[PDB]
């Protein structure tokens, strides 16, 4: 039975992809976007959360209600729904499935009484919905093609016939008065005057009639919201600005993050003269920022994966969680170390994690133009990565959180003119040399002490994806696009084997037993084979609803895992099949996954950048 | 290692410039602060060419912002790169230019010229190694065209050997903004000939064509013809700035360009140019980004190549392209239209590849054309200045300021030799 | 006191963008034997 | 890698092209957003023969759409698979034919005619290898037979070698939609017998009586009949997208089911239609699919093949079936209705099999048969056209749009003159 221990994942692309939940005595303090679904969880990570899962495509507005509610949006698949999520029920509450596109942006009434959400494309409307039943007013229409940035609501004027809403659509500020109740929207474009900025962020003053704009230019432009007119504008947080609140208490005060991690407090009173000075800095970009822990945290997040718990009485930085960002490409074990847990992804970073606590035990970072690292291999002391170039990295490993040193590399490993990037690296039993498997469907074989290259392999014509070497001078491989896979000799000559099926292969892996081999294929289909038999010894159909991605073994080979789009992870024992047991965690396909050395453990990634965690037993 | 001074001039060249290092910004991974957020080691590894570090990680762009009237660069400073730009490099004076290229060149030009050359002699000297000067401007505009030939002329004393391109915005054909607009793109010709080693025409008709026939846009503002200037000012230079298959720096282009000293003057491209809505449906490729660059359409100047010849034609490609694949294409469209190419030089295509592609593009492709097709732009000016000059219209407001009438035939003179000149190259035979 | 008004479904607007679906569900809505052109 | 160019004319034409593309589409396991969700090797073993790659995994169907209306156009592209074709390949004028066949063809398809040719060569010269043009249109409309005649006049100028084929939708013999029906069709079957290579010919009432009578469908919509025409239009070409166990492409379908130049048109079936209540009770077999085939009714022409002779008759099997199975029933059907088969060909069949069957069904088989029973549907268009230009009415349009009078008997006698090829086939006796 699976049973799932951590998520590990942050759309860290979005502008407030974190958010605390405010005054949340119960558990699931906090709430991140991680890609078709939604965390919740605890402040305090080893602590079980939920998966708020209700939508088919990436999220792409988040909204908090000021305690009370979570909102998350959809994207494209003619069904961008604004989902509500009720706190205590942790349930989805209403389905607005009225933009035509993707919902550009969704925010909360300050009172917790009406809802503004906000498309782009072909129906660009800013539908404002009440808290019960469903919407107020149609639209003000807008204009296709206007990227709506962000939204804010005014803490003031809620007369019952007001509610200023500002939304920021690429360098223009709009301020729309509703009357809710006669369902009346009245956009007034403010006055920009050579004031040219991008807002990351919107918030209104405590009283109103100010509303702060941060912008990329690392600057806060105030507003007067009366006068629907940029008042003024002070540097704040030099980077950039990213998340903006207001101070938990303030005089005029307003914390600032910023893309270099500095926060600072930012008040309008005080003249022309700033002279930035941080009181906190986290690693990384700032885009997220609140309050939480009966407020006395300010719980920032980071475009880099990152959420922190800053302190108020004392400033003290603790960490929560790290989060791999981009689309998890392979995840690899120590060959008999179950404490380390190494995760690549299609950007260029590779995470080593202690699968204790789910610590970043060390980082590997390569430049973009070095492709992506698309397998990964785990030692004792170094990790070993296939990447996008076709290049083989090796990186000495480090511990406690640091970039890693690149030991050394394999250069041109899998670059043929006709396919680059290596696929489904693996390391010979007990060690003894690197098995890798190119994009053209070449397979080579490396010395580990020399680097330098025992067997080149080439008779598959297609992608490798779930190379393995068995227990003797020998391997396999599995040879998508080609719906075949072969059993091969170090001697450089194939023993037989090359067995055909009728639907292109997406993963492969070797039981425990030299006899056994698993694939899986685009057709939903697990098969079975028997080195010794010419047929594959069964299939099993339909095992995930959509297409199957990646396949896992137990060194043990009682049970093998299953990943696939349908973002469940199934285990099947090795020679009875059935579901030992299965789960849907991730909020993406999954893309790769990988046992632990011993009986509990399991490892897998999306390829939205969710890590999932799992016991076994 | 090889640096570039920018010059803005003008409000068009302010607007132009600031648009530009916005850009090349966006490219390094500069945000409007200076600091580096890019995440790759490329992109901070040729940043010299373009900015200074300060005593953090700031990196102060090696621009400098000329102006007559203030509120020009009030705005520049406004917008959203506004504070990367340091603020000694902001020269203005306090009343602008009446559109008028004497006040811009004789009387108001001259107390201003010497902080500007000051200036650039302190952003020079800081250099290491010096490729050039670069200057964007307008030609049709007071303050612009007169401060930026001056300083041209000043700079082209003062650093003979080092380069000098330009970027100036000429007067369009049917719509012309100002009245004095052929008088003062008359009189900057004359200049940019004697001065500039190497100029690009640009014609905001044609990125208004431009932009709404490919890019299919509805409403295009100031903004997005400057963001296509600053696409094909990014393109000529990313040699420098990133590593090249076959790299080629400003010098390369202009040797294997510009065939005789006054046929500087080039019309530019940028592909690929897609709508937002073929976006998807069309495909990044080599054959497809050459089509779409020996369009007349994407010419950014009004002329259109057919009537003329082209005398050279320089293409930076940027991503991972094959080599053979580009020098088939290019030698593929040379044969196919021998008629539009000069007999006497065998091969008129400079082929340049570059390996870091611009922020979204798999694939892109910069184009520099010397053809005789600029010769009818040429012709079109004369033809409104002669008109004028002849009833000497708004003469007074050039005569006023201390400039001879006799500067107005002397110019007029040279752009007419020089329309001699591309007509003679396109017409001349071999042996 | 805020007003209220039903919101439509996905399914309701592409029936009414598809000329053949609304065709069809008008049809099935017509009459009670087989359904006229049930089969969508 | 042996491309087809699709072109949908008039409003008849794109809905029916619409829903064509859509079960394409399907059967390629391709989604409307065009990524590949299809989950078989096979499926884009031949994909380019309909589609072209995208930028990513996306799919553009090499389909060109025409009209000089919008409305249909934006009801296509608001449609299911409306966002695959590219919009660039959307040629639309803004006054529509009013049912005028001189408007379509003259005064209003002149102007349009030339983006229509710019777009068909552009898709064109991007295929590798082209086995020709598909052209789905009808007769008896507007704009439909007007640039459906003229572009296909056009093409078989520029590409006389290149397959034309055409799904022409010749008026229905007993309900007529609009006035001038007779004069539209009679002016394009003219021009179909001089240019199309190869003509299918479908009508509305014998559509409605098949699947009123077949599939039992009581109150049939219009996207009925276009799926029945969309099914015909895929398994014609099947062949080409699709390993066969003997395998025949259009050319080889023209060559043996084309005895004479003149005689190109062809009545076509598909099989097997099934009742929703009877598909439990059908059990599928090839002589149920070749019982089915031969019968009158099962045509979507509406002249009965009865009343006429089969000169030749090419049937696409598709699904695991044996070649002897097949050959057998085709040799039976010969043998047992010789009376109806032309006896100076000893063999009126062509019988290929592909081993790929369409979705949902375990085997199929189209239809399409050469035969002198077109005689009686030309000969009620005749009737029609005669008796309306005796009097002239409805002249005065055609008249003012430019066309001489004479056009009209020249078309009529060119019809009369297919009408007795047809016959002399028909009574031609062996020896
Ligand atoms: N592409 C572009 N052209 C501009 C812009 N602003 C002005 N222009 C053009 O530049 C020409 C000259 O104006 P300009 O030189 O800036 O005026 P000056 O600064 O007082 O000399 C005018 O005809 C404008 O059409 C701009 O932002 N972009
Ligand atoms: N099978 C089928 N026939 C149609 C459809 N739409 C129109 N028709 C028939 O086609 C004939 C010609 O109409 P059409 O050419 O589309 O009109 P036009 O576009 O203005 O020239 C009409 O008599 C209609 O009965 C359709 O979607 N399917």
């Amino acid at each position: 039975p699976l049973v799932l221990r951590h998520i590990a994942g942050l759309n860290g692309q979005m502008f407030g992809a974190m958010r605390s939940i405010p005054n949340s005595r119960g558990p699931y303090n906090i709430a991140q976007i991680s890609g078709v679904s939604v965390i919740l969880g605890n402040e305090n990570n080893l602590a079980p959360q939920f998966t708020l899962r209700g939508h088919d495509d990436v999220i792409t507005a988040f909204a908090m209600s000021h305690g009370g509610s979570m909102l998350a949006t959809g994207q494209k698949g003619s069904n961008s729904d604004v989902i509500v999520w009720d706190v205590a029920a942790c349930a989805p509450k209403y389905k607005f499935q009225e933009h035509d596109v993707e919902v550009a942006t969704v925010s909360f009434s300050a009172d917790d009484r009406l809802l503004l959400s906000a498309s782009c494309f072909t129906d660009a409307k800013l539908y404002v919905w009440d808290m019960a039943t469903g919407k107020i007013v149609a639209k003000h229409g807008l204009e296709p093609g206007k990227r709506i940035t962000c939204s804010a609501w005014s803490p003031a004027l809620a007369n019952g016939r007001a509610y200023t809403c500002a939304t920021a659509a690429g360098e223009e500020l709009a301020l729309w008065t509703v009357d809710p109740f006669t369902g009346m929207v009245s956009g007034q474009k403010v006055v920009l005057g050579t004031v040219r900025r991008e807002y990351t962020s919107l918030a209104f003053s405590a009283d109103g009639a100010w509303l702060y704009g941060g912008t990329t230019s690392a600057d806060v432009v105030t507003v007067n919201v009366q006068r629907a007119s940029v008042q003024m504008t002070h540097p704040v947080c030099s980077g950039g600005v990213g998340a903006l609140l207001l101070s938990p208490d303030g005089g005029g005060a307003c914390l600032v993050g910023g893309r270099d991690g500095s926060l600072s407090t930012f008040n309008a009173a005080g003249g022309a003269w700033r002279e930035l000075r941080p009181f906190a800095k986290v690693p990384g970009c700032v885009t997220s920022l609140s309050l939480s822990a009966d407020g006395g945290a300010f719980l920032v997040g980071t475009a880099q994966g990152g959420v922190y718990r800053l302190d108020r009485t004392s400033l003290q930085l603790h960490t929560i969680s790290q989060a791999q960002q981009g689309q998890l490409t392979a995840v690899a074990f120590a060959p008999g170390q179950p404490e380390a847990v190494a995760t690549s992804s299609t950007d260029g970073s590779i995470y080593v994690w202690s699968t204790a606590d789910y610590t970043l035990q060390c980082r590997v970072q390569e430049p973009t133009q070095a492709g992506g690292a698309l397998c990964c291999v785990l030692t004792r002391d170094a990790v070993i990565s296939g990447w996008g170039d076709g290049n083989i990295r090796c990186h000495a490993r480090a511990a406690g959180g640091a970039t890693c040193a690149q030991m050394w590399m394999i250069p041109g490993a899998h670059a043929l003119a006709h396919s680059v990037g290596v696929t489904a690296l693996r390391l010979s039993n007990g060690g003894a040399f690197l098995l890798s498997g190119g994009m053209g469907g070449e397979l080579r074989v490396w010395d580990l002490r020399s680097r330098e290259m025992a067997a080149h392999m080439k008779m598959h014509n297609s992608r490798i994806v779930g190379a393995a070497v068995m227990a003797d001078d020998k391997h396999v491989a599995a040879a998508s696009e080609d719906r075949t896979w072969s059993l091969w000799d170090v001697g450089s000559e194939r023993v037989r084997t090359t067995w055909r099926g009728q639907s292109m292969f997406r993963g492969m892996a070797v039981s425990a037993d030299k006899v056994s081999v698993v694939t899986v294929t685009l057709d939903r289909k697990i098969q079975m084979w028997d080195v010794r038999g010419p047929d594959p010894r069964w299939t099993k159909v339909e095992a995930h609803g959509k297409e199957v991605g990646c396949v896992a073994s137990d060194h043990r080979g009682a049970a093998f895992a299953t990943g696939g789009a349908d973002q469940a992870v199934r285990v099947w024992d090795w020679r009875n099949g059935g579901e030992v047991g299965g789960a849907a965690c991730h909020s993406a396909p999954v893309a790769a996954m990988a046992f632990s050395p011993d009986d509990a453990g399991l490892v897998s990634v999306a390829l939205d950048g969710s890590t999932c965690f799992w016991q076994l037993t | 290692m090889r640096e570039i001074v920018h010059i803005q001039g003008g409000q068009c060249g302010n607007q132009i410039g600031a648009k530009f290092w916005e850009v090349v910004s966006d490219e390094h991974g500069i945000d409007p602060t200076g600091t580096y957020h890019g995440d790759s080691d490329l992109q901070l590894e040729r940043i010299n060419v373009y900015f200074n570090e300060a005593t953090g990680g700031r990196y102060v762009p090696r621009a400098i912002l000329m102006d007559l009237e203030p509120g020009t660069m009030d705005s520049v400073r406004s917008g959203p790169y506004g504070q990367i730009f340091r603020p000694d490099n902001f020269v203005f004076g306090q009343t602008g230019a009446g559109n008028n290229w004497a006040k811009g060149h004789y009387t108001e030009g001259a107390e201003l010229i010497d902080s500007v050359l000051d200036v650039v002699r302190k952003e020079a000297e800081s250099c290491d190694c010096l490729q050039g000067f670069q200057v964007c401007h307008s030609l049709g505009g007071g303050t612009g065209s007169g401060m930026g030939t001056l300083l041209i002329s000043k700079i082209r004393e003062e650093y003979p050997d080092r380069m000098m391109l330009t970027f100036s915005v000429v007067p369009s054909p049917k719509v012309s903004d100002t009245v004095v607009e052929p008088y003062n793109a008359t009189l900057s010709v004359h200049q940019l000939v004697e001065n500039a080693d190497e100029c690009m025409v640009l014609d905001n008709e044609a990125l208004y064509d431009i932009c709404f026939r490919t890019l299919k846009l509805t409403t295009p503002t100031f903004g997005d013809l400057n963001h296509l200037i600053s696409a094909v000012m990014s393109g000529i230079t990313c040699c420098l700035r990133f590593p090249g298959q076959l790299n080629a720096d400003l010098r390369k282009l202009a040797v294997n360009l510009i065939p005789f000293p006054r046929l500087h003057f080039f019309m530019v491209g940028f592909t690929p140019l897609t709508s937002r809505g073929s976006q998807q449906y069309r495909a990044l490729t080599v054959p497809e980004l050459t089509q779409q660059m020996w369009d007349a359409k994407n010419m950014m100047c009004a002329a259109d190549p057919r009537h003329g010849r082209y005398l050279t034609a320089s293409a930076l490609f940027r991503g991972r392209m094959s080599t053979k694949e580009v020098d088939e294409q290019m030698l593929n469209v040379q044969n196919k239209n021998s008629s539009y190419f000069v007999e006497w030089i065998p091969n008129n295509v400079k082929s340049s590849v570059c390996d870091i592609p611009p922020k979204g593009l798999k694939m892109s492709a910069t184009f520099i054309g010397n053809s005789t097709a600029i010769q009818e732009m040429f012709k079109r000016v004369s033809e409104q200045f002669t008109a004028m000059f002849r009833r000497k219209a708004f003469l007074h407001w050039y005569t006023g300021e201390g400039m001879d009438e006799m500067e107005f035939t002397e110019a007029e003179s040279n752009m007419n030799d020089l329309v001699s000149e591309y007509q003679q190259y396109q017409d001349a035979s071999a042996e | 006191g805020f007003r209220n008004v039903e919101p439509l479904s996905r399914q309701e607007r592409a029936a009414a963008r598809d000329k053949d679906l609304l065709e069809k569900s008008r049809l099935q809505a017509r009459n009670r034997l087989k359904q006229p052109e049930n089969v969508v």
